[PDB]
């Protein structure tokens, strides 16, 4: 359907946002206390 | 002059047996022919009806038959074989968990060995029967709903060999008898610190008098619509009626919101079997987890505080400080 | 580690599990009577309505 | 070994394969994390040779 | 359309107030559920409640009064008839209807097993049978049945729901608050 | 090799590239801070006096 | 500290009208802390048993 | 809002005092004379419980604890921050749970339906009403109810309980526990059977009310009725709290010492 | 003026009676509670012997 | 007045006479065990002799 | 910014705001009243010199 | 309810709250003479 | 942002985002309350070098 | 891709887990020595908490 | 719901939303100002 391939691409694009903006807190908990 | 209750039913009707739905027969048979009881009839039905009987339901008579022979036997050779001190001393009669210094190493017979001998053979009946009710459950082409909840029973059950396996004695075992079994509740308590501020019996109390609001509740709606056809409930439910239309009414005007004539059913099951479920876990966390409940709410600030009702001085609490209970002198001194 | 505990952990996957139950149980207690009559349409609470359910009968 | 998903339905397999894996990884996860050796959040920051090892008998 | 009442004002949550007569109307404790017009079956495809003349093999346990040939008094301490036949659930055997002849018989009304109580609660000399919902004249506009043998779930709907409304609908201090 | 962008919506792929470039953007000047030591040691200067 | 002259309570160097009490919560409770904190003032930990 | 057959049903009268001023629905619930009087109690008896937090010394939810007063005003309005206002909220409650009930019993009356659930209310109200009011006057004060605060109520079981030495060999506190466990096991029964039989073994047509009543006879040999299960589970229900206030009504006013000293009269039997 | 067509004037009413009741037995009742505000055993005190709280630490 | 058009005066004062007598009832009785105004056990006192509370 | 009527009513709108703003008041003066600093039927009569401060 | 019959009620309820808060503000000015709470 | 309002309520968005965040915002209030460094009741007029911090190793 | 599992379904659980998931090991972090942050937020990270050897 | 009037809602919707985060974001400026919290 062209409904699942038009939602398909906003949903990609939002998972990508949400991981890497997590990626970015990641890195800047690692900077202020690592873990490892 | 008062409405009718529906407390009681006044006109039986009789009319022969009913026999029961054509059911496999290779297993079992179905024994007796049906009886009538007036004075059951009074409060609900009055056929006292055939009972199937198969292979798991006679293996789990047989063992446990064998395990109430064993713990009757024992108590009644507790009094020294006396009849009369047997019936007059029942409720304070127990078959007893084995000493603590066995861990779970085998007991002596007269020390313990009955008492495994008996939980063994009971444990095997109450799986035998639960098999039984999964078999007639499926024998009618019925939904498996009473085994699952049985299984919690079951569950709760055998936390009580499971937690003294995990903290390594049979002694911590329930013993076998009326008054000495909440001898054994009361101690479990104590030796614990408190069982009141372990989460998990604070739950399945609170599922307990939530089964008994549920009922009440449920018996009370049902037996007022009554008048209306509501107790049979299983048309209600596929031919929604005024009855299950004005149950539906009267709670969601009462309380805000409401259930089904089905579902109804659905929170009954689920607060009965969760009042085991999380009782179960709470067992199985004590004393391997948890040693003191009252030290953990105070860890996790479920203590209320109150003033202090006594101050000790710095010689005090060195004096005042105990020694942990041993074993029993083994000698009687001369001095 | 020291605060965390298995009783608070396990407390924890409880209160987990019924908020889930309670959500299935609702669902299901809407199964008859909605969706319900207001000036402003059709109304579901949450959980929303589930799908419709039929039952089996024997022939005759 | 490819005819199982005309024999069991793909959608039910996955919700439980799903749901027993993140039970799983839950469970290990807190496992860990109630040890000595692998209570990461306050000692993970040790080297291997200071980390916890249980006693030697 | 069929909803005969109007309401009191145009507040939202407002109670409804009957035109017509609420009994026969269907409205409040009056109302009745439009379930199907087909008879309630047993596991047999046999129908489930039936007259205890249409089925020799019933009768009434020893002990029990039989309620048949006894008067039916109604809310206004006055007599409406007569029992003339008990109707039974062949499923789950009990009584569920009393077949009552009006005083002036030409007609048969039923009369459900749950609005009927017993002088005494049953226990002393049960001679009549007391309906404290319904008076008397009201017998008479209980709503008929299609047959004779057999009673569909909607009539079953709607003589309870008329029984029923009763509580409410019968004189004029039911509706009415105690003070 | 302008063929992979048929089919796909340009915001889309703008609003990806605009996401990653942002996130990659504040990693890596959080990871040039920490080396070379800016703006510490001319903050220090400005507490300092 | 109490003023010698008209015997008034001073708080941080300012005089009160009134009669200065300290102030505590009901029946002077105090919220509980840590759990190894319930043994302060309790005797020392029981000996060993006799075995 | 309103369920699909609501509409019908919502008509005026029925209600024990009040006219056509009470007579009307906020939202899904109905208000009545009975209504008015339980939001007001209800809410004086919230706040007063609020402000008995603010008096103490904490805000945690599990710590919270108003009591009652000491024994010395006995069946005196004590002073409120020494236990009056433990006092006042419990006048509160009694006043909410009583018009709770009747707001019920206005409800029940405009369905045409039985009076049973108010009746059933009834004896938890009455267990509630034998802890703080019945059992105190005839100890004497007011400071033998319990007080409210959710683990603080249970430190005062467990020392009412441990004031008789052995709780457990109270006789009615055994048949009311007896009555407990009898009600959830039927429970469980009761809605094991009903979703059984109308959610069977998949494939298979929904069961009738003749399966139910074979499957019992075939499991136990007897199978009570359809109104049968249901006047079975309401007198458990209620009995289970009628026992509980006989239970907890005779500790103190009638015996004094310790329970398993009551059985002395089962072991004298001149047999 | 025109929110009594929205609203049932008579509902208005009990509601304001009922809320302001609540109300003032509350605010009644704290003031019962407290030191200072006692009345009814330390009313016949004058300002400057009226209970003044004050803090346990700093103290 | 017309207030009594739109309330009942049945009802109305009813419901005035069970709060009236709740009031004065709680009111006594919060006078009857304070240290100052118990009344039946210190009435004969004089207004000097009166405890006051600190 | 009207059109908010059409979707919200007014009616459960100023329902829901009137609880909403009610039960934060109280819960705040609670909390105010619960404190040292703040226990104005208390203290009250102090000025902000001598009013309690949290240890540091 | 029409607007002739709904002003009338806002008159007096408007009075009414008027003179309601007046009497309580007069309580307050004599409680504060009493025992001033600031 | 295409297409998430044929697809989604928005009453029930808005609703159901006000309930969370009303709840979340108490939560976070009630969690600095409850803790040393932030109750600022009663000691929010300390400056950042007296306010209290946590114990170090 | 999204035609056996009903995306709206999929959205809400997604939602629901991410959330669940954030404030558990928010609280876990919370509860923790090293990660106590309300209070030990400014200490540096040689003074930071570390588990016993 | 049509394209019309859920592009005129979203218009709102994600000005609303925006303007919320700011002043959130104001909000903790002013507190990290009184205190810090790393
Ligand atoms: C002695 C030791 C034991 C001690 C303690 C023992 C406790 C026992 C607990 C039992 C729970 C279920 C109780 C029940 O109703 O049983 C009746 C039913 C038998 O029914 P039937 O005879 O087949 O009848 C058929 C039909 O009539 C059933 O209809 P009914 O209305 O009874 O049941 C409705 C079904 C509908 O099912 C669905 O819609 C499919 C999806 C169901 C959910 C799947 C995922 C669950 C979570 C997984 C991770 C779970 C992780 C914990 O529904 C049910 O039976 C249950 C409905 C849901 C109940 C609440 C769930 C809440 C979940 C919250 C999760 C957290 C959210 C934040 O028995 C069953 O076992 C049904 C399920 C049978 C299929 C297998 C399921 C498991 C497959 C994977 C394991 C396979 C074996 C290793
Ligand atoms: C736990 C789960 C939670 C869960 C919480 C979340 C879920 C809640 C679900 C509730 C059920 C479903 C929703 C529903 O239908 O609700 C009913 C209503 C819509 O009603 P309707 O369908 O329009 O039907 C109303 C109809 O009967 C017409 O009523 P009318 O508008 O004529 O008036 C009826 C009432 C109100 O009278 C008014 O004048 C209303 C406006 C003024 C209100 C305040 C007046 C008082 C003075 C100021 C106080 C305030 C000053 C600041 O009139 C009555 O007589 C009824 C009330 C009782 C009166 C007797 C008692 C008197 C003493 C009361 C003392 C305490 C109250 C003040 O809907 C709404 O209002 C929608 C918004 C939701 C409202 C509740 C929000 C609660 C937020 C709580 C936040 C904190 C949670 C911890
Ligand atoms: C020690 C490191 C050096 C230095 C070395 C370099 C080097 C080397 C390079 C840069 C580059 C850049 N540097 Mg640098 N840079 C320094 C200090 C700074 C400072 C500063 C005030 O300290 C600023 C503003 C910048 C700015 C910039 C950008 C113009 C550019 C990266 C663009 C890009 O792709 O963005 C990403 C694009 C976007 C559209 C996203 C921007 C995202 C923003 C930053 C996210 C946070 C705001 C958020 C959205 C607000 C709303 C949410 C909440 C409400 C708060 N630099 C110091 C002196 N910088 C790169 C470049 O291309 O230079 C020409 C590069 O290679
Ligand atoms: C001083 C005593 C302690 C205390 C100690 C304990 C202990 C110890 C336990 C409980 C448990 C429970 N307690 Mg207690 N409890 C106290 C105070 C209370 C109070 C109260 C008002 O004070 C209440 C209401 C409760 C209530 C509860 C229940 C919610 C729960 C048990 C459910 C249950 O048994 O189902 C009944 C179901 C079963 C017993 C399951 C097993 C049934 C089996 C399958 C039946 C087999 C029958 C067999 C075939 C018959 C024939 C035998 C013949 C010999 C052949 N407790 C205090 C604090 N409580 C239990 C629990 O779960 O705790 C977490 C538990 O083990
Ligand atoms: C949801 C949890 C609740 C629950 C559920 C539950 N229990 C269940 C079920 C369910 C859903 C069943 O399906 C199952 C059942 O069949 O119920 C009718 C069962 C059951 N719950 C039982 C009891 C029970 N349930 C309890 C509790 C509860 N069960 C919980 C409250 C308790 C308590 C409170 O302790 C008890 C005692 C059984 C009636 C039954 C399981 C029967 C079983 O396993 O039997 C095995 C058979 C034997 C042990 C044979 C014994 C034979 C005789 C007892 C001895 C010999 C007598 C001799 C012949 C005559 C007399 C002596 C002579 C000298 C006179
Ligand atoms: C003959 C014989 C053998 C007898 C033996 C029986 C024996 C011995 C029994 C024991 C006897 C003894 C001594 C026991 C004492 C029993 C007592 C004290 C009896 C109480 C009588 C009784 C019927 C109980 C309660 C009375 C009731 C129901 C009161 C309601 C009165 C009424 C209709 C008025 C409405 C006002 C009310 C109820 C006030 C609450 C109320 C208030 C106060 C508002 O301000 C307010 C404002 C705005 C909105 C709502 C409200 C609101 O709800
Ligand atoms: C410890 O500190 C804590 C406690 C914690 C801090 C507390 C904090 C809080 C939260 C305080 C809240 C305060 C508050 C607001 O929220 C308080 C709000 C007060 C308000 C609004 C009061 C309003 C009163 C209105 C009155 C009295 C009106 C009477 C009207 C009359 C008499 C007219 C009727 C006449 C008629 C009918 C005749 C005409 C009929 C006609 C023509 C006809 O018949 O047609
Ligand atoms: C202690 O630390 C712990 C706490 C443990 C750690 C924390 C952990 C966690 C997990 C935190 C979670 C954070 C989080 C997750 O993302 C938080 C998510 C926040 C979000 C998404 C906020 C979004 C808010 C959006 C708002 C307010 C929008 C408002 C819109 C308005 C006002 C306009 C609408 C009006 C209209 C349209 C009118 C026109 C009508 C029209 C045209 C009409 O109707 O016609
Ligand atoms: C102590 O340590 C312990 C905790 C124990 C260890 C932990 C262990 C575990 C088990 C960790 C688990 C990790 C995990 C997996 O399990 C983690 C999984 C993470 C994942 C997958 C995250 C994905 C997030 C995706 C998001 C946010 C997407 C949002 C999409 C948006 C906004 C677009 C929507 C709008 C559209 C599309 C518009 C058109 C709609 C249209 C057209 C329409 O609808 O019609
Ligand atoms: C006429 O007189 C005779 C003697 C002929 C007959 C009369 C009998 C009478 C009067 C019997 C009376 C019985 C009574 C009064 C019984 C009372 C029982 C009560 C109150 C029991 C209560 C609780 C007991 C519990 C919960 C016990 C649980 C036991 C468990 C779970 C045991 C499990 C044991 C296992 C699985 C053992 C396994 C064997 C291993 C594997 C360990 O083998 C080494
Ligand atoms: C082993 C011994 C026998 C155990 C079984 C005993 C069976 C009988 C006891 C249980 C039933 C007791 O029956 C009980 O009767 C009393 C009247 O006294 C009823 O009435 C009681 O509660 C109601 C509820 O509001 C009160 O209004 C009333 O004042 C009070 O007496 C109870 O609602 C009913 O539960
Ligand atoms: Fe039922």
């Amino acid at each position: 359907e062209d409904e699942a391939r038009r939602f398909h691409g906003y949903f990609v694009t939002g998972t990508l946002g949400y991981i890497i903006v997590a990626a970015v807190a990641h890195f800047l908990a690692w900077q202020w206390r690592p873990w490892f | 002059m008062l409405e009718y209750q529906n407390l009681f039913t006044r006109v039986q009707v009789r009319t022969v047996p009913e026999a029961g739905i054509e059911i496999d027969e290779s297993t079992g048979t179905r024994y007796g022919t049906g009886t009538f009881s007036y004075l059951a009839g009074k409060f609900g039905d009055a056929q006292i009806g055939p009972i199937y009987l198969g292979w798991a339901g006679v293996l789990s008579l047989i063992f446990g038959f064998m395990a109430f022979e064993i713990i009757g036997l024992n108590m009644w050779a507790s009094v020294g074989w006396d009849p009369v001190e047997f019936i007059r001393q029942l409720p304070w009669l127990a078959l007893e968990p084995p000493p603590p210094q066995y861990g779970l190493r085998v007991p002596p017979l007269a020390q313990g060995g009955w008492y495994l001998m008996a939980g063994f053979f009971l444990t095997i009946s109450i799986l035998l029967w639960w098999v039984r009710v999964y078999r007639r459950a499926r024998a009618l082409n019925m939904g498996t709903h009473l085994p699952w909840a049985f299984a919690s029973a079951i569950f709760l059950y055998s936390t009580f060999f499971f937690q003294p396996l995990l903290v390594g004695s049979w002694s911590e075992m329930v013993p076998f008898g009326i008054f000495p079994h909440l001898d054994w509740t009361s101690a479990f308590s104590i030796r614990y610190g408190n069982l009141y501020y372990n989460p998990f019996h604070a739950l399945s109390i609170a599922f307990l008098y939530g089964s008994a609001v549920l009922f009440a509740m449920h018996g009370a709606t049902i037996l007022a619509v009554a008048r209306l056809g509501g107790e049979r409930e299983i048309e209600q439910i596929t031919d929604r009626g005024t009855a299950a239309e004005r149950s539906m009414l009267f709670w969601r005007w009462t309380m805000g919101f409401n259930a089904t004539m089905e579902s109804i059913h659905r929170w009954s099951w689920w607060f009965a079997v969760l009042t085991t479920f999380s009782g179960g876990i709470g067992i199985l966390l004590t004393g391997t987890v948890v040693d003191n409940w009252y030290l953990w709410g105070v860890k996790h600030g479920l203590v209320a505080p109150y003033p202090a009702q006594n101050t000790l001085t710095e010689e005090q609490q060195q004096l005042l400080r105990g020694r942990y209970q041993g074993t029993a002198p083994d000698s009687f001194p001369s001095y | 580690m020291q605060y965390i505990d298995g009783a608070q952990i396990a407390l924890y996957a409880f209160w987990l599990f019924f908020f889930g139950l309670i959500i299935y149980i609702r669902r299901e207690d809407k199964r008859e009577g909605y969706p319900l009559e207001s000036p402003q349409g059709p109304r579901e609470g949450w959980p929303a309505m589930p799908e419709k359910k039929t039952y089996i009968h024997r022939p005759t | 070994m490819h005819r199982i998903w005309l024999m069991f339905d793909p959608r039910r397999v996955m919700v439980a394969m799903v749901g027993f894996l993140a039970v799983l990884a839950l469970v290990i996860h807190f496992i860990l994390l109630s040890s000595q050796r692998y209570s990461w959040i306050e000692n993970g920051t040790l080297s291997a040779a200071q980390a916890p090892v249980g006693a030697s008998a | 359309s069929d909803i005969k009442a109007v309401p009191a004002d145009s507040y939202n949550g407002s109670a409804l107030i009957p035109t017509g007569d609420p009994m026969i109307d269907g409205v409040g404790p009056s109302s009745w559920a439009n379930r199907s017009d087909t008879p309630d079956m047993t596991f047999h495809n046999t129908a489930k409640i039936v007259p205890m003349r249409l089925d020799p093999t019933y009768s009434i346990a020893k002990g029990d009064p039989d309620p048949r040939g006894l008067p039916v008094v109604a809310a206004d301490k006055q007599v409406a008839g007569t029992v003339i036949e008990l109707w039974v659930n062949r499923a789950e055997p009990q009584v569920t209807y009393y077949e009552v002849q009006l005083t002036g018989s030409e007609r048969r009304v039923m009369l459900p097993a749950g609005f009927v109580q017993w002088p005494n609660f049953g226990l002393w000399g049960n001679d009549k049978l007391l309906v404290k919902a319904i008076t008397a004249a009201q017998f008479a506009n209980v709503p008929a049945l299609k047959r004779d043998d057999q009673i569909t779930l909607l009539e079953e709907d709607m003589v309870c729901a008329y029984y029923a409304g009763g509580h409410l609908y019968a004189m004029a201090e039911r509706s009415e608050p105690i003070i | 090799m302008h063929r992979i962008w048929q089919g796909m919506d340009p915001q889309i792929i703008m609003s990806g590239l605009g996401f990653f470039l942002a996130g990659l953007a504040l990693i890596i000047h959080m990871w040039a801070y920490s080396i070379t030591g800016w703006p510490k040691y001319k903050k220090a200067q400005y507490n300092a006096q | 500290p109490v003023d010698p002259v008209t015997g008034q309570t001073i708080i941080n160097g300012e005089p009160v009208v009134g009669r200065v009490f300290i102030m505590q919560k009901t029946d002077g409770t105090v919220k509980l802390g840590k759990w190894q904190a319930q043994y302060d003032g309790e005797p020392t930990a029981p000996e060993a048993a006799n075995v | 809002a309103m369920l699909s057959f609501e509409k019908k049903y919502r008509v005026r009268g029925g209600t024990l005092i009040g006219g056509d001023l009470f007579d009307f629905w906020f939202g899904p619930f109905y208000v009545g004379f009975f209504g008015v009087t339980t939001i007001f109690f209800v809410t004086l008896g919230t706040l007063l419980c609020v402000w008995g937090a603010a008096m103490g010394p904490t805000w945690n939810l599990w710590q919270i604890s108003i009591a009652p007063p000491d024994l010395k005003y006995g069946l005196g309005l004590a002073p409120l921050r020494e236990g009056g206002l433990w006092q006042i909220i419990t006048l509160c409650a009694l006043g909410a749970f009583g018009s709770w009930a009747l707001r019920q019993a206005e409800i029940s009356r405009k369905l045409g339906m039985g009076m049973h659930i108010p009746w059933a209310y009834g004896g938890a109200v009455l267990a509630y009403a034998t802890l703080v009011v019945i059992r105190p006057m005839l100890l004497g004060a007011w400071g033998h109810g319990f007080p409210y605060g959710i683990f603080s109520h249970l430190d005062w079981v467990s020392n009412v309980g441990y004031q008789y030495l052995h709780f457990h060999y109270n006789p009615a506190h055994m048949i009311a526990v007896t009555f407990f466990f009898t009600n959830c096991l039927a429970l469980a029964m009761h809605g094991s059977l009903i979703l059984s039989v109308t959610n069977p073994k998949k494939g298979t047509p929904v069961g009738t009310s003749e399966t139910e009543n074979v499957f019992f006879r075939d499991l136990l040999g007897y199978s009570i009725g359809a109104i049968g299960i249901h006047r079975l589970g309401l007198f458990l229900a209620v009995g289970a709290a009628v026992w509980s206030a006989i239970c907890i009504v005779i500790s103190g006013p009638f015996w004094t010492k310790g329970w398993p000293e009551w059985w002395n009269w089962w072991l004298n039997l001149p047999i």
